[PDB]
DNA sequence: GATTCGTATC
DNA sequence: GCTACGGCTATACGG
DNA sequence: GATACGAATCTTTTTTTCCGTATAGCCGTAGC
């Protein structure tokens, strides 16, 4: 399929990027069987998810990537069908509160009821997502089942995890790799498969295009490498997001215009974003970090930036609308810029 | 086998005469007894006051012998919904009396956690069979009660135990269970109570368990602390000068100390140096402002947790920030 | 003896508190639903209470029925109150349907429903929904006509929970129609509004010098005018009005005038909170009526997403940025009280002072528009199944396990992206999920 | 049908003594009323305590066993100048008599709502202020640290800075 | 797309009975019910899709014709009907031969939504009351019906018991066990109990136990086997039981429960299978 | 409550 | 005289 | 002919209790 499966490590020792977590990936799979609950946390793309397949691949055997995807479903206080897909392996279970909202609490639980009953090892992506009710039943779930089941959660910027989830697992950190390393990983790729590769340059380029996501920088290089006719040229414009274009437009229309007008339009820019699924939380970061790289703005209004931001977020992280706190930020902004 | 009992469930008066504090409340209600004539009672104030264990000696009172058929208790234990109110209520008072005459008595203990509907419904009752029944009404909260309701019910105010009920009540204790308290460790107690004899009744249980050898060994000040884990007078005035006149590293360091030495909590401290400031005579009104602001915050901020180093210090900042404006 | 607004209904379509346009294209629709073979098969009427919604089809029935009806003249009501041994409830409404459908042809009668069989039930509700869009969808060569008439009036607040639905907050057709019945070719709807305050002159007018004689006995001839025209200019209920008057004629004392309150709009409050009300200058007591007559729709978060929509319409978006700002710092602020009164409270008093002070004469405002907030949650929806069926197709041709965080954030854009070189220069979706991203 | 007046009240009230010859005082009926605030009910049971309890009806008898409405003393608190006055006086009134935090700062919401002489800004601020305060309550923190607080910021907002 | 089928109760006993015994429970489990026409035997499905499913096998030859012919693999015709006019129609035919009569009953499919028409014939006492039906089904397509499979059932730990035939002496005594559990109104889950021959049924709770066993004598055609079910099944499978002289009941540790009944109609068996999964875990 | 278009009346 | 089955009724469920 | 008046438009997807239906259990009568 895609490049990005196509090159990703399955062992551990193909894990090339980071050395030292290898390292400590090898000491906890050396004893299997005194593994407590481990809890990944870095930046998104780095491969924190690949690292997890390794090491369970490095306990139990090649054999964990034979994912079988099923259909559940559950049933929350009142009556209701909650359609959970569930993607099982051998000694190897994933959950994600992606598609499950509020409801995440009944499904997690019924789930880890059935599956704790060696042990069986169960992934949870994304675990900033639980809304402080599944981790309420999660902590008396693992430290009461620890023995016939063991949680290993990868997510980014761990702070909405609760104190005792945290006081009960393992912190491991995955930072990010250097430019110099994605450039390697994608000399590796151009090498299976050749793509001309005019300069060396332009990996440098896609690498800090990314800013050390791998998943970004391999998506860019197959989008070039398709576009340009399985060739590379040193000039090849750098391909971005299109929600990135969509919010540099609007950083640049709320530096030109500061109206109340320019307001409705950004209201309306922002409801489009959020009709394409976008988390708002990031919306918010990307705005704010696409005001502060204008070069018309001074030290002020940058610092009266980032301070609304951090107000604006944390309204945000404690509000139900997230358009009342954007289209506060971006009024803001505006009453600070003019 | 009340000795296999807590202490707060052991010492529950029996009679009316057995509740201290409340001597209003209670010689009105006498009075009403005696003159054969009971209004629709409620009674109201914070918890541990007295209002269940009065009303239930009242009852007893009233009826002797008949105190289960003639008295129908419902708590927020039991279902209180738009259906039970409309039926077991309704039947218990609509029938005559037994044998004892006088009148029947209903309880609705914890009545703010009852539907406004359930309300809306009992107060027809209340209205319509008072020639034989009577309705009492134990609340802690007034703003969880209809208007009509607190309209039709003669409210009955339970003020926090003064200090005089407090120490008879502990003397009758120290008497019953052979126990020394001495007369510092009396007014530690007593602060720490906050009006509420339930909390004064676990820490004297929790004193006599603290003791090695319960008889032959006074409780002091010192025992009271290292059970209840609440700092010392003196700590906190330590804690305030060196916040108040020293610099910032060794204020800093007089607080870890401090909370080091006991395992004493933050939030702890928080309480009595506002308790001390409370006493402190400042003539710019701004830092009571910023005392009181800063520390709300701070308390808040304990109370969904947080990193406690960050917090004491934000404490000290505070402070001293507020302290600024003295000038 | 009897009530006056009994005793002076109307004989004729004359006497009826009608609008002229409005008795011309009701009368229109009723001719048209005559014929044998009718576009509209049921006349569905909305509006206000005694608003002359029942007896104007009353004395059109008087009129066009003996006509149509063939050779071998009122309404057939639906009574939702009998009670039939062998009929449960939700059957009764089938059964009067069933038996009201033998009425074409030499039994001609119209049809209305003016009580509606009980709806805050949920089950029977859903069964009038399926019952009467089988009318609509029914193959009978021909019906008679069938007249529904809904009277739109606020539901107050019964039980508390966080589950209230549409019908549970306001009564309306909107609520007990659904989207399939609404939008029909074969249905005509025919929105009322509340009596002007000529027609309710007029009328108040006619009945008292239909009473002349009681009138000039109490002394109350000379002051029949101003109590005409206060209660026509108080309320547009001919119903209300007329109670009023009778109620106001029998007395024989000083008992001051009363009728009535009606509910507020949700564009009314809308206005109310953006613009200020007339002949209320003190917005501390225009605030606390609004919050206390119309507390449902305050207390709702569809309000404080229409101020946020529609606070840019006071001047067409002409104030200072100063304004918007506080005015949209205060919503935010409301918005993470969860949903205490107090936070209703501040917001809409921020919202009025702020519009108060800049406030200025010759003042050209906009128009104001439901939030688009429910196209957005479509557009989620239409997101969220377009990404269900990527990660189906990608955890099905192969195994790859992407989050939807991941699918939104790249593989929405990205993905298509490699989908189309691979097909064209050459999987399944090739378009970008959930559309393109404009502006 | 509009709230009774005093004089209304009073009337009822004197014909219930001549009817159970009971001893008053002007004083103790002007109490009386004072305290009903217009319920007529109220009155009649407060009365009906008064004589049970203590027997002649004066004002010391009468605030001896019912107490003075506390929507009056929230007014008061609110309306004060000084912060110390308005600290003093919620202490002594509502943290003393027993009364709960969140009764408290429901009946400012209401007062809040019901106040004249004061500026639709100041009165939003105060109403902003006591719904924080409310949710801080309802959240868990219910000291008088943060009725102090609110207090301290009503005081701050009124005389600006 | 020509199905038609004559069913004639007096003329064959027992395979007329084995059809009413799965009409009625595939009309008591739950509505509608699926009909696969295969070409050498009839299949009833019962699919929810927690709950059980039944799947019962009816041969060719219990009908005295079955022409059926499709353009699908084996002329495999599949219908859903709606069990309760089926369930009328049946009661009314069985009434017919009731009151006293030997008529055939003809069923055709007369016309994706069709309807069967099952007409027969009825004589009160020398008259002629035809008696003419139309039950509207839906015809499942080729896919739709290769989505619904039975169930295959592991051996790993499954253990079989010959439940003792009705007509025995033990019968009636084994019926009286198994409806011993539904006399009780506030029973939601039956944990059953065999350890390697006895049946226990335990009903365990927060203030109350229950401890019914079987002291018969039982067999096992051919280690603890533990499973809690729901109670509602069990009446299906204490129906089923009276039902069936051959009953054969499979217990899987905390895996599932499997209730065989089979008619020996030697010829091709009838036989009724109710796949019963676990209500919770032990 | 605001805007916009159409009538009836003074 | 006994059993089966249809009709009436009390109770749990659902939305 | 100017103006007050009127119509059309500006819109939507936990907890308690209650209303009507489903269902199982039990009693009364026809038939074997
Ligand atoms: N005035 C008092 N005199 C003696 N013991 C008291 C007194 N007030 C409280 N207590 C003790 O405290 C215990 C608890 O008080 P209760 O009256 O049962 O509860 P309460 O005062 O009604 O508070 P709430 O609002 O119901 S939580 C009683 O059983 C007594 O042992
Ligand atoms: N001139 C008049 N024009 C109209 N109605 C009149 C008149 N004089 C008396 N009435 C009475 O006023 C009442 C108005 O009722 P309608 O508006 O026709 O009923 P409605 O529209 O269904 O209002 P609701 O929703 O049922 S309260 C009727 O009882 C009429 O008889
Ligand atoms: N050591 C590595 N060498 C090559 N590619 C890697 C390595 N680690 C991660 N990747 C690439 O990263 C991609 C996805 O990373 P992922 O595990 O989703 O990151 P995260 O866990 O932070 O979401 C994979 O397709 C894989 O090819
Ligand atoms: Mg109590
Ligand atoms: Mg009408």
């Amino acid at each position: 399929s895609l490049w990005v499966d196509k090159y990703r490590p399955k062992s551990l020792n193909a894990l090339s990027h980071n050395e030292e977590l290898t390292n400590f990936l090898k000491s906890l799979s050396d004893q299997p069987r005194d593994l407590p609950h481990l809890l990944l946390y870095g930046p998104n793309g780095t491969g924190k998810k690949t690292r997890c397949m390794a090491l369970l691949e490095s306990i139990f055997g090649p054999g964990v990537y034979r994912l079988k995807i099923d259909v559940r479903q559950f049933v929350t206080a009142s009556n209701r069908k909650l359609e959970l897909n569930v993607v099982s392996s051998p000694y190897h279970l994933e959950i994600t509160p992606s598609d499950m909202g509020n409801n995440d609490r009944i499904v997690i639980q019924e789930l880890l009821k059935e599956v704790a009953q060696r042990y069986k090892c169960v992934i949870i992506n994304e675990a900033n997502s639980l809304t402080k009710d599944a981790q309420a039943a999660l902590r008396r779930t693992m430290e009461k089942y620890s023995k016939n089941i063991r949680l290993i959660m990868v997510c980014d910027s761990m702070s909405p995890i609760i104190a005792p989830i945290k006081s009960r697992c393992l912190l491991i950190r995955c930072p990010a790799p250097s430019d110099s390393e994605i450039s390697t990983i994608l000399s590796d790729v151009v090498t299976n498969e050749r793509i001309q590769l005019e300069t060396k340059d332009i990996l440098k380029r896609i690498a800090q295009a990314s800013n050390g996501n791998l998943r970004v920088s391999l998506l860019m290089l197959e989008s070039m490498a398709l576009n340009n006719e399985l060739a590379l040229k040193s000039s090849s414009p750098i391909i971005k997001p299109d929600w990135i274009i969509v919010i540099h437009k609007l950083t640049r229309k709320i530096v030109k215009e500061r109206s109340v007008n320019s307001l409705i339009e950004c209201r309306a820019v922002l409801y489009d974003l959020l009709a394409h699924c976008i988390p708002a939380n990031i919306i918010l970061k990307e705005l704010t970090f696409s005001l502060l790289d204008v070069e018309t703005l001074n030290t002020t209004n940058k610092s009266s930036i980032i301070e609304y931001s951090s107000v604006f977020d944390e309204r945000l992280s404690l509000g139900n609308k997230a358009i009342f706190h954007l289209e506060g930020f971006i009024a803001k902004v505006m009453c600070c810029l003019d | 086998s009340k000795e296999n009992l807590p202490w707060v469930e052991k010492y529950r008066p029996e009679t009316l005469d057995e509740v201290y504090g409340q001597n209003e409340v209670i010689t009105t209600v006498r009075k009403f007894v005696d003159e054969g004539k009971l209004p629709h009672l409620l009674f109201y104030g914070p918890p541990g006051t007295g209002k269940t264990s009065t009303i239930v000696a009242l009852a007893r009172e009233i009826y002797g012998k008949n105190y289960s058929n003639m008295v129908l208790e419902l708590n927020a234990s039991d279902d209180r919904g738009i259906d039970v109110v409309r039926n077991q209520i309704k039947d218990f008072a609509s029938t005559r009396q037994i044998f004892s005459k006088g009148f029947k008595l209903i309880i609705l203990d914890e009545a703010d956690a009852m539907t406004n509907a359930a309300q809306n419904a009992l107060r027809r009752v209340i209205e319509r069979y008072t020639k034989n029944t009577r309705f009492c009404v134990l609340a802690n909260y007034a703003h969880k009660l209809t208007p009509a309701l607190l309209s039709r019910c003669t409210r009955f105010r339970f003020q926090p135990l003064p200090q005089e009920a407090i120490e008879r009540r502990i003397a009758n204790v120290l008497v019953h269970e052979k126990l020394k308290l001495s007369p510092n460790a009396e007014k530690a107690l007593i602060e720490l109570s906050n009006g509420d004899m339930r909390r004064v009744l676990n820490v004297l249980q929790s004193c006599k368990a603290t003791l090695d050898n319960p008889d032959e060994d006074e409780i002091s000040d010192d025992v009271i602390y290292e059970c209840c884990g609440a700092p010392r007078p003196s700590d906190l005035k330590a804690v305030l000068k060196s916040i108040l006149e020293d610099d910032w590293g060794t204020a800093h360091y007089t607080l870890n100390k401090v909370r080091s030495a006991k395992g004493l909590a933050l939030i702890d401290l928080i309480e009595g140096i506002v308790k001390i400031l409370e006493d402190y005579e400042l003539q710019n009104e701004e830092t009571r402002v910023h005392l009181l602001t800063k520390l709300a915050d701070i308390e808040y901020s304990i109370s969904k947790g947080g990193n406690d180093q960050i917090q004491g210090s934000a404490v000290i900042g505070a402070i001293k920030a507020s302290f600024e404006n003295e000038t | 003896g009897e009530q006056w607004y009994e005793k002076f209904k109307p004989n004729c379509l004359e006497q009826v508190a009608i609008h002229k346009r409005k008795l011309k294209d009701v009368q229109e629709a009723l001719d048209a639903m005559f014929l044998p073979n009718a576009k509209h098969r049921i006349l569905l009427l909305s509006g206000p209470s005694g608003c002359s919604k029942s007896t104007v089809i009353k004395e059109l029935s008087k009129i066009l029925v003996p006509k149509y009806r063939q050779n071998s003249h009122k309404v057939t009501e639906f009574r939702g109150d009998c009670i039939v041994n062998d009929l449960p409830q939700m059957e009764s409404f089938s059964e009067f349907l069933k038996g009201a459908r033998y009425l074409v042809m030499s039994n001609l009668s119209l049809i209305l429903i003016e009580d509606l069989p009980n709806v805050f039930h949920i089950d029977t509700r859903r069964r009038f929904q399926q019952l009467i869009l089988q009318w609509l969808y029914s193959s009978e060569p021909l019906l008679p006509p069938l007249v529904i008439c809904i009277t739109e009036c606020e539901i107050p607040e019964n039980d508390n929970n966080y589950r209230k639905f549409g019908i549970d907050y306001t009564f309306s057709a909107e609520t007990i129609m659904n989207k399939e019945i609404l939008m029909h070719p074969r249905l005509k709807r025919i929105k009322f509004n509340p009596i002007n305050s000529t027609l309710l002159k007029k009328h108040l007018k006619f009945i008292c010098v239909q009473n002349m004689k009681m009138l000039k006995e109490k002394n109350k001839w000379n002051k029949r005018q101003e109590v005409i025209d206060y209660i026509a200019q108080e309320t547009g209920d001919i119903r209300s009005a007329i109670t009023t008057l009778q109620f106001w004629a029998t007395s024989s004392g000083s008992l001051p005038i009363s009728t009535r309150e009606s509910t507020i709009s949700y564009f009314h409050a809308i206005g109310k909170v953006i613009h200020g009300s007339h002949s209320t200058n003190n917005d501390n007591e225009m605030i606390n009526n609004l919050f206390e007559n119309s507390n449902n729709l305050l207390s709702k978060e569809d309000f404080k997403l229409g101020i946020l929509e529609n606070y840019n319409t006071f001047n067409k978006g002409e104030f200072s940025i100063s304004d918007a700002s506080s005015i949209v710092d205060c919503l935010s602020e409301c918005d993470n009280m969860n949903g205490l009164p107090e936070s209703n409270e501040y917001g809409l008093r921020e919202v009025r002072k702020t519009f108060r002070n800049i406030s200025k004469q010759g003042h050209n405002h906009g128009t104001v528009y439901f939030p688009r907030e429910w196209k957005v949650r479509k557009l989620q929806n239409s997101f969220k199944v377009q990404a269900e069926d990527w990660l189906n197709v990608s955890l099905y041709k192969y195994n790859a396990v992407h989050s939807f965080r991941n699918i939104t954030l790249e593989f929405g854009y990205y993905a298509p992206l490699i989908r189309k070189c691979q097909s064209y220069k050459k999987i399944d979706v090739v378009d970008r999920i959930g559309g393109p991203i404009e502006a | 049908y509009s709230k009774l007046s005093d004089e209304d009240v009073l009337k009822r009230l004197l014909q219930i003594i001549k009817l159970e010859d009971v001893k008053y005082t002007n004083d103790g009926l002007e109490a009386i009323i004072f305290t009903a605030e217009g319920d007529m009910r109220q009155a009649i049971n407060n009365l009906q305590s008064t004589v049970a309890g203590h027997g002649l009806v004066n004002a010391d008898n009468v605030f001896k066993i019912v107490d003075s409405p506390h929507p009056l003393i929230v007014k008061k608190m609110l309306l004060a100048s000084n912060l110390e006055d308005s600290i003093q006086i919620l202490r002594t009134d509502l943290w003393k008599k027993g009364y709960s935090s969140i009764d408290i700062v429901t009946t400012s919401f209401r007062v809040t709502k019901n106040l004249a002489q004061v500026k639709e800004s100041v009165r939003l601020e105060m109403i902003k202020e006591i719904g924080l305060t409310h949710m801080r309550i309802l959240e868990g923190v219910g000291t008088y640290l943060q009725l102090a607080s609110m207090l301290a910021k009503i005081h701050k907002l009124n005389n600006k800075a | 797309m020509k199905l038609k089928l004559i069913v004639n109760g007096c003329e064959a006993p027992d395979d007329y009975k084995l059809l009413r015994t799965t009409i009625n429970t595939v009309a008591s489990l739950r509505k509608t019910a699926i009909l696969r026409f295969n070409s050498e035997r009839l299949t009833i499905i019962s699919t929810p899709k927690d709950t059980g499913q039944l799947w019962c096998t009816i041969p060719h030859d219990v009908f005295r014709l079955y022409t059926v012919i499709s353009a699908r693999e084996l002329n495999t015709i599949t219908m859903e009907c709606n069990c309760d006019s089926l369930l009328s129609v049946f009661k009314r035919y069985d009434r017919v031969m009731n009151q006293g009569s030997s008529s055939n009953m003809t069923i055709k499919l007369q016309s994706p939504i069709c309807a069967l028409g099952i007409t027969f014939e009825e004589i009160v006492h020398n008259k002629v009351i035809m008696h003419s039906f139309k039950v509207p089904v839906k015809l499942l397509f080729r896919a739709q019906d290769t989505r619904i499979q039975e169930p295959m059932i592991n051996y790993i730990q499954l253990m079989m018991y010959k439940l003792p035939p009705i007509s025995g002496e033990f019968g009636s005594a084994f019926h009286g066990f198994i409806r011993r559990v539904e006399r009780y109104s506030n029973v939601n889950h039956i944990h059953l109990m065999g350890v390697k021959v006895e049946l226990k049924i335990i009903v365990n709770e927060l203030d109350w136990h229950l401890e019914i066993c079987w002291n018969g004598p039982l067999d096992s055609v051919i280690s603890t086997h533990e499973v809690i079910i729901r109670c509602k099944d069990w009446k299906v499978c204490s129906k089923l039981y009276a039902a069936f002289e051959e009953v054969v009941l499979a217990i899987s540790h905390d895996e599932s429960c499997v209730f065989h009944c089979s008619l020996d109609r030697g010829r091709e068996r009838g036989q009724i299978i109710y796949y019963i999964a676990r209500s919770k875990g032990l």
